[PDB]
């Protein structure tokens, strides 16, 4: 939180800690949000209803991503996903002036 | 007896403060700073650090539900028709402008305006202050002792989603909006059953359409013109940042 | 702070509150939501807080009249079913309540409870039987075949 | 000391009673519409399911009711002692503190 | 001091709202203003109260 | 729970020149059918004897 995360790497003293918590001092899933930076979740660019509130719109959710490892991986290796939640199913009322 | 031959329509405008600021205190931090000896000795004193961080996240949290609970009450969002034709009732005043990017109907645009926040609402500090985007002494002089300010679940866009949601399904609706599926009824049959709501014939309506439409849009009107002008018409969400803003100072 | 967030909670309360029963219905609870007769409410997002705006009705421009609480025709005494007894000084009419609308006394917006010894005030007045005149427009037929034929 | 003197309340409360008693809900929403008390209490029996005449047949006896009602209030007030018990609790509440 | 106030502002905001629905208006809302089917409320005053 | 347009569900109010929207029908008042029913047994007497 309130971190960039450009600190973030090394900024634990990462030297005298466990590599199993550097694990999630850095890696390819690093996520800016206005509420800090997240590290370990997917970015996807659709919109669910929030499942766990992060922040500043987003959510984070443990989903089928259905991706490459989805593919392969015979249990369509789930991952944690971080989006922008959706406030509700969209609908337009058939208005006239008449009707 | 005394039975008015005439009426006026008003528009009338009240302030419900919803929400505070998501605030958490490093109670160690604060306490004892960097050192260790004073960390040392606060392990002595038990769970009250324990205490206060849950209280303030209990806190936090709460604000979240408040926020959802006043505007999330609609199930589905909705969109006002494209041609707006209202039987002479404007709401060009309270609908969503396209133009700006915020999405912001114009009134919502000067009550934003008029709140200042206190400059409290801020998270991050690098990048000297995000190169002074977050005011330098009072955020960062207050969070470099462990104080944060967390950021809301719902953004300002995502609640004037939600109010343009509300806003169309009243004008689209009527109230079959809020207890079942949404129907459709044209906007003067809607006041006129809103008329008979209050022990005044559908007649008055028809027969005076027209005076009802610009008596409705001149109120409107006169909402923004009283807001720009009058001072201190927002005070109570003006009240409610300074109250905060003071106790972390 | 807990004290803060607890008068917040119950503003956020009061809030949904008046969401629910102003813009997402009519309300007849008087000022809760708007000076006057409710019609609608309009809400509006602004920073910590909501601005609902309260479209409602405020009557004017009433002048006097005169009001008795029943009409005493045929020995019967006539109240009306939605609206009040009003006099201009000369004829008597029955009007909605909220809005000058005059309308002529009728069978049709009257109704018969009793005579006219128990009520206090009870003025006379005709009533009129939408029906007996449709009857003599053809009963004059009839005097008409039986007197010119 | 309060802002408001006990005379201003008073004179508050008065000006409620008049405008209920001259001109019953129409003072609340708009100008003051003066209807004669008998139409009123008609009005307020339509409101509650019951029909006019049922006030206007009955009106002397309505009347006789309503007094004695009154009368009755004053009496559990001059009799009864402890009557106005919430609000002793709330001044003994403060005096207990403030000793 | 503090939470024995938030108590009596509940109690006046109770109080402001029965004065508007029921001293200036006639109440649907059953045992908001009395038992019964309610016809009228007159206000009175108290030295802290209505 | 459609019902037919008659003079019991409806009030009159003006001359249709003022609503916006107005559209044309018969509204059914029962007396006229019931009425004609012996206007035409008036009818009957005076053109049959």
């Amino acid at each position: 939180q309130d971190v960039n995360c450009t600190e973030v790497p090394v900024a634990i003293h990462a030297d005298q800690l466990t590599p199993t918590w550097r694990v999630y001092s850095t890696g390819s899933n690093v996520f800016q949000t206005r509420a800090g930076c997240l590290i370990g979740a997917e970015h996807v660019n659709n919109s669910y209803e929030c499942d766990i509130p992060i922040g500043a719109g987003i959510c984070a959710s443990y989903q089928t991503q259905t991706n490459s490892p989805g593919s392969a991986s015979s249990v369509a290796s789930q991952s944690i996903i971080a989006y922008t939640m959706s406030l509700g199913a969209e609908n337009s009322v058939a208005y006239s002036n008449n009707s | 007896i005394a039975i008015p031959t005439n009426f006026t329509i008003s528009v009338t405008t009240e302030i419900l403060p919803v929400s505070m600021t998501k605030t958490s205190v490093d109670c160690t931090m604060y306490i004892c700073g960097d050192s260790t000896e004073c960390s040392n000795l606060l392990l002595q004193y038990g769970s009250f650090c324990t205490q206060l961080n849950r209280a303030l996240t209990g806190i936090a949290v709460e604000q979240d539900k408040n926020t959802q609970e006043v505007f999330a009450q609609v199930k589905q969002i909705y969109k006002t028709p494209p041609i707006k034709d209202f039987g002479g009732f404007n709401f060009s005043q309270i609908l969503p402008d396209p133009s700006k990017p915020s999405k912001r109907s114009p009134i919502e645009d000067l009550l934003f305006n008029k709140v200042t926040l206190a400059d409290a609402g801020f998270i991050k500090q690098y990048g000297d202050c995000l190169g002074d985007i977050a005011a330098r002494d009072l955020i960062c002089a207050q969070k470099f002792n462990g104080l944060t300010v967390l950021p809301p679940l719902l953004t300002d866009e995502m609640i004037a989603q939600y109010t343009s949601a509300l806003l169309a399904g009243t004008i689209t609706s009527g109230w079959t909006f809020g207890a079942g599926p949404a129907l459709q009824i044209p906007f003067p049959m809607q006041m006129a059953y809103r008329f008979n709501g209050i022990g005044v014939t559908q007649n008055v309506l028809y027969e005076n359409q027209k005076l009802i439409a610009n008596q409705f849009n001149s109120a409107i009107g006169k909402i923004q013109d009283s807001l720009s002008s009058t001072p201190s018409a927002l005070g109570k969400l003006q009240d409610v940042v300074n109250q905060n803003a003071q106790a972390l100072n | 702070q807990l004290i803060r967030a607890a008068e917040i909670r119950a503003s956020a309360n009061l809030a949904a509150t008046k969401m629910s029963e102003c813009v997402l219905g009519q309300s007849k609870r008087v000022d809760f939501c708007g000076k006057g007769y409710h019609l609608m409410s309009f809400p509006q997002s602004a920073p910590h807080g909501v601005v609902f705006l309260h479209v409602t009705y405020v009557p004017a421009q009433e002048k006097n009249f005169t009001t008795a609480p029943a009409i005493c025709h045929d020995g019967k005494a006539h109240f009306p079913r939605e609206g009040v007894f009003v006099s201009n000084g000369t004829h008597w009419f029955v009007t909605q309540r909220n809005f000058y609308e005059p309308q002529i006394i009728t069978t049709d917006n009257t109704f018969v409870s009793g005579n006219c010894d128990v009520v206090i005030g009870i003025v006379n007045n005709t009533v009129y039987d939408p029906l007996q005149p449709e009857l003599d427009s053809f009963k004059e037929e009839l005097d008409k075949y039986f007197k010119n034929h």
